[PDB]
RNA sequence: GUGAAAUUCUUGGACCGGCGCAAGACGGACCAGAGCGAAAGCAUUUGCCAAGAAUGUUUUCAUUAAUCAAGAACGAAAGUCGGAGGUUCGAAGACGAUCAGAUACCGUCGUAGUUCCGACCAUAAACGAUGCCGACCGGCGAUGCGGCGGCGUUAUUCCCAUGACCCGCCGGGCAGCUUCCGGGAAACCAAAGUCUUUGGGUUCCGGGGGGAGUAUGGUUGCAAAGCUGAAACUUAAAGGAAUUGACGG
């Protein structure tokens, strides 16, 4: 493939490229809502958690730091936050 | 009695034959089953006079035969079957005797019982012999 | 043993096969008649291993084609085997065997939903290579 | 100048009640002279004897010491001294491109007998396993081995000599590492190599009778 | 002859001139 | 001139491997180097096997295999055949030579 | 025990077999073109102590970096010194063989050594005979580690993780196959490529073959020796890769 566009890569190639190795540095890592299961706020936690969170009502932990992303704890619900 | 047990016919004793079969020379060794008493032992050494054909097949068959006779003059029917190299260190093959040596068992009127390998197998031996250049012939 | 031709029989041979190949025939004799006066073969020898092996080859492509090429018989295989001439071809199934895969890559292409073809639930499992390794 | 064999005379040795078989076979010995004693002379012997000869329909690739501790006529009662894997087997289950876990333990029986167990094992390549070697992790097979360990000594420091031969039998034992051990690494030649005894209770004679009986 | 027992004959060689030179 | 990429030894991230001994002349050959080749033979050869068979007390006896692995230095196992010299080409073939089996 | 023998041990029981005991070595098979470490090197289980790469990171500092004279740490084996221990093997030595001779290859015995602690030495074909950092330039299937995804099988349980497989992706490794990228004297090398279209940064280092890694000076060391290191003189070749033939116990 001499004729390559590296000037509009599509999507899914971008994606499968190595974070630093895109066009622009993207990170993989995002920021989520959880759930403290039979409690009744929200909390911000990071997908690739190293400290253990525990949201003030719900005394037990939220997520186990681990290699790359932190374990959410069953029942904990989880959504985006912009991107 | 009269060199032999009381055994019924349909009932038959068993030996242990230890057959250390090395290179130069072959022991036939029948024994009891705990091995402690010992009834023959004949080796290549006593049946050829050449001092090379200790481990030939020639004497191995002769030795197995004498202990057969012998065996069947005590009143021994089943035989079971260690095979056995020289181990150690050294070879963990069995020599040429043993497959001739086993033959004349079988053939000579006896009964055979299990076979297994009794060859000395360690863990991690000594320093064998021979210098880290082995053996220039 | 020891009967095999040489390459100065065969290639002579296979010249005058195709250089005269309707004078020919089934017939040992009539081979070495034809073959006095149609080549200049110097020993009587020669002429009859010649011969034989015209012969030989005059079965062997009675009844298929050999290396020797005949312009004649060329035109004669294509004449013939023309075809099995089914009463209808053989790709014009009622129903065919479609992946859901190849189902939706019709649909792309525009072509798809047609009655002929239909979708198959797709195996399951992903193993298709070979245990790597002997045995 | 007379063949010993003339004074030499031929005992029957006998098996522990946890074999439907009784008869081993037949051993000798010189009669009670003097300073020799045949009774004495026959103490300790050690009869390397199948499983499969002491039973009807169990595997034939396992061996048994049977030290002897008494006499009593013509017959030689004989308890249990160890059990061993034949160098067949064991060789023919070492493989290529797997794990192979060894473990041992030292246990005092209920009895009062000191045993060391060796137990190995052997990793398993699935049924659709297409990779070539399937190997172990080295905190697998620590926790393989660890958990080995366990299961093997809380089957015997917790039954007496009598359970745990019977028990060894079938080897319940092996078949419990390889369904425990199944949630880290699956295995499938997993079996208690060898036993041997290291130190024996005080030789209680109302042991053996039992042992031989009721 | 060979390099390694020409090294060698070099050092007996060196160990005699080594004594002499003391001797003297 | 080098003869082999591997220079006859599988040793490729490693700086020292742990020395072995030859069977036949017990040489130190480092253990990645020689030839292994590992046999399973019957302990009774077929000119036997039929004997022994007819004289087994038991009904049904299957005799055990002989599991001995053995390691050759490339002098030995030359002599022995073991391996043989093969063409400039044909040493870079690493394929088992096939068993006979069919 | 050997090709054949012999030295040597043997009626004191040699060898073999059974039961125990002791000693010091040694960690097979699993063990692989697999892992780690700067190399040297590292393979029984468990525990303790510190250390480390890689991966993950929308954490922190903000140029703190690369190579490096002088200097320093480690550095196989053999060797030295002191003390333990000396199983096996085994320089020297002796003997028996072989041979025309055999100061050897072969066999028996065996000292120093081989083992552990402490102190030296600083050398190996210490090899990938191939400096480190950085960028770019083909494909393919595997393997080790970490992570990220997904049809499904399996383990337990009531659901997920979580292990064991299956299909893929990313990054770092050990590598492998193929290729008219290119290079090279070629063997060959995805580096030994991007070199007369010659300049990314930077250490060490070679200048025909011997004499010679010698002599001498200096320095290190208990010693053996290590580092540095010429000259006179001699020579028309010495070499490297491939080709054909000739020959091979
Ligand atoms: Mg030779
Ligand atoms: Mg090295
Ligand atoms: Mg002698
Ligand atoms: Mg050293
Ligand atoms: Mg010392
Ligand atoms: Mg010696
Ligand atoms: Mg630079
Ligand atoms: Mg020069
Ligand atoms: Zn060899």
């Amino acid at each position: 493939p001499l004729a390559k566009d590296l000037l509009h890569p599509s999507p899914e190639e971008e994606k499968r490229k190595h974070k630093k190795k895109r066009l622009v540095q993207s990170p993989n890592s995002y920021f989520m809502d959880v759930k403290c299961p039979g409690c009744y706020k929200i909390t911000t936690v990071f997908s690739h958690a190293q400290t253990v969170v525990l949201c003030v009502g719900c005394s037990t932990v939220l997520c186990q730091p681990t290699g790359g992303k932190a374990r959410l704890t069953e029942g904990c619900s989880f959504r985006r936050k912009q991107h | 009695i009269s060199l032999g047990p009381q055994v019924a016919e349909g009932e038959n004793v068993f030996g242990v034959c230890h057959i250390f079969a090395s290179f130069n020379d072959t022991f036939v060794h029948v024994t009891d089953l705990s091995g402690k008493e010992t009834i023959c032992r004949v080796t290549g050494g006593m049946k050829v006079k050449a001092d090379r054909d200790e481990s030939s097949p020639y004497a191995a068959m002769l030795a197995a035969q004498d202990v057969a006779q012998r065996c069947k003059e005590l009143g021994i029917t089943a035989l079971h079957i260690k095979l056995r190299a020289t181990g150690g260190n050294r070879t963990k093959t069995p020599g040429p005797g043993a497959q001739s040596a086993l033959r004349a068992l079988a053939r000579s009127g006896m009964k055979i019982g299990r076979i297994e390998d009794v060859t000395p197998i360690p863990s991690d031996s000594t320093r064998r012999k021979g210098g880290r250049r082995g053996r220039r012939l | 043993m020891g009967r095999v031709r040489t390459k100065t029989v065969k290639k002579a041979a296979r010249v005058i096969i195709e250089k005269y190949y309707t004078r020919l025939g089934n017939d040992f004799h009539t081979n070495k008649r034809v073959c006095e006066e149609i080549a200049i073969i110097p020993s009587k020898k020669l002429r009859n291993k010649i011969a034989g092996y015209v012969t030989h080859l005059m079965k062997r492509i009675q009844r298929g084609p050999v290396r020797g090429i005949s312009i004649k018989l060329q035109e004669e295989e294509r004449e013939r085997r023309d075809n099995y001439v089914p009463e209808v071809s053989a790709l014009d199934q009622e129903i065919i065997e479609v992946d859901p895969d190849t189902k939706e890559m019709l649909k792309l292409l525009d072509f798809g939903s047609l009655s002929n073809l239909q979708v198959t639930q797709p195996t399951v499992g992903m193993n298709f290579k070979t245990p790597r390794g002997p045995v | 100048v007379v063949d010993p064999f003339s004074k030499k005379d031929w005992y029957d040795v006998k098996a522990p009640a946890m074999f439907n078989i009784r008869n081993i076979g037949k051993t000798l010995v010189t009669r009670t002279q003097g300073t020799k004693i045949a009774s004495d002379g026959l103490k300790g012997r050690v009869f390397e004897v199948s499983l499969a000869d002491l039973q009807n329909d169990e595997v034939a690739f396992r061996k048994f010491k049977l030290i002897t501790e008494d006499v009593q006529g013509k017959n030689c009662l004989t308890n249990f001294h160890g059990m061993d894997l034949t160098r067949d087997k064991m060789c023919s289950m070492v493989k290529k491109w797997q794990t192979m876990i060894e473990a041992h333990v030292d246990v005092k029986t209920t009895d009062g007998y000191l045993l060391r167990l060796f137990c190995v094992g052997f990793t398993k390549k699935r049924n659709n396993q297409i990779r070539k070697t399937s190997y172990a992790q080295h905190q697998q097979v620590r926790q393989i081995r660890k958990k080995m360990m366990e299961i093997m000594t809380r089957e015997v420091q917790t039954n007496d000599l009598k359970e745990v031969v019977n028990k060894l039998i079938p080897d319940s034992i092996g078949k419990d590492i390889e369904k425990a051990c199944q949630s880290i690494y699956p295995l499938h030649d997993v079996f208690v190599r060898k036993v041997k005894m290291l130190k024996k209770p005080k030789f209680e004679l109302g042991k053996l009778m039992e042992l031989h009986g009721e | 002859m060979r390099a390694k027992w020409r090294k060698k004959r070099m050092r007996r060689l060196k160990r005699k001139r080594r004594k002499m030179r003391q001797r003297s | 001139t080098k003869k082999r990429r591997n220079n006859g030894r599988a040793k490729k991230g490693r700086g020292h491997v742990q020395p072995i001994r030859c069977t036949n002349c017990a040489r130190c050959v480092p253990k990645d180097k020689a030839i292994k080749k590992f046999v399973i033979r019957n302990i009774v050869e077929a000119a036997a096997v039929r004997d022994i068979s007819e004289a087994s007390v038991f009904d049904a006896y299957v005799l055990p295999k002989l599991y001995v692995k053995l390691h050759y230095c490339v002098s030995c196992a030359i002599h022995s055949k073991v391996v043989r010299n093969r063409s400039r080409e044909a040493r870079k073939d690493r394929t088992p030579p096939p068993r006979f089996r069919p």
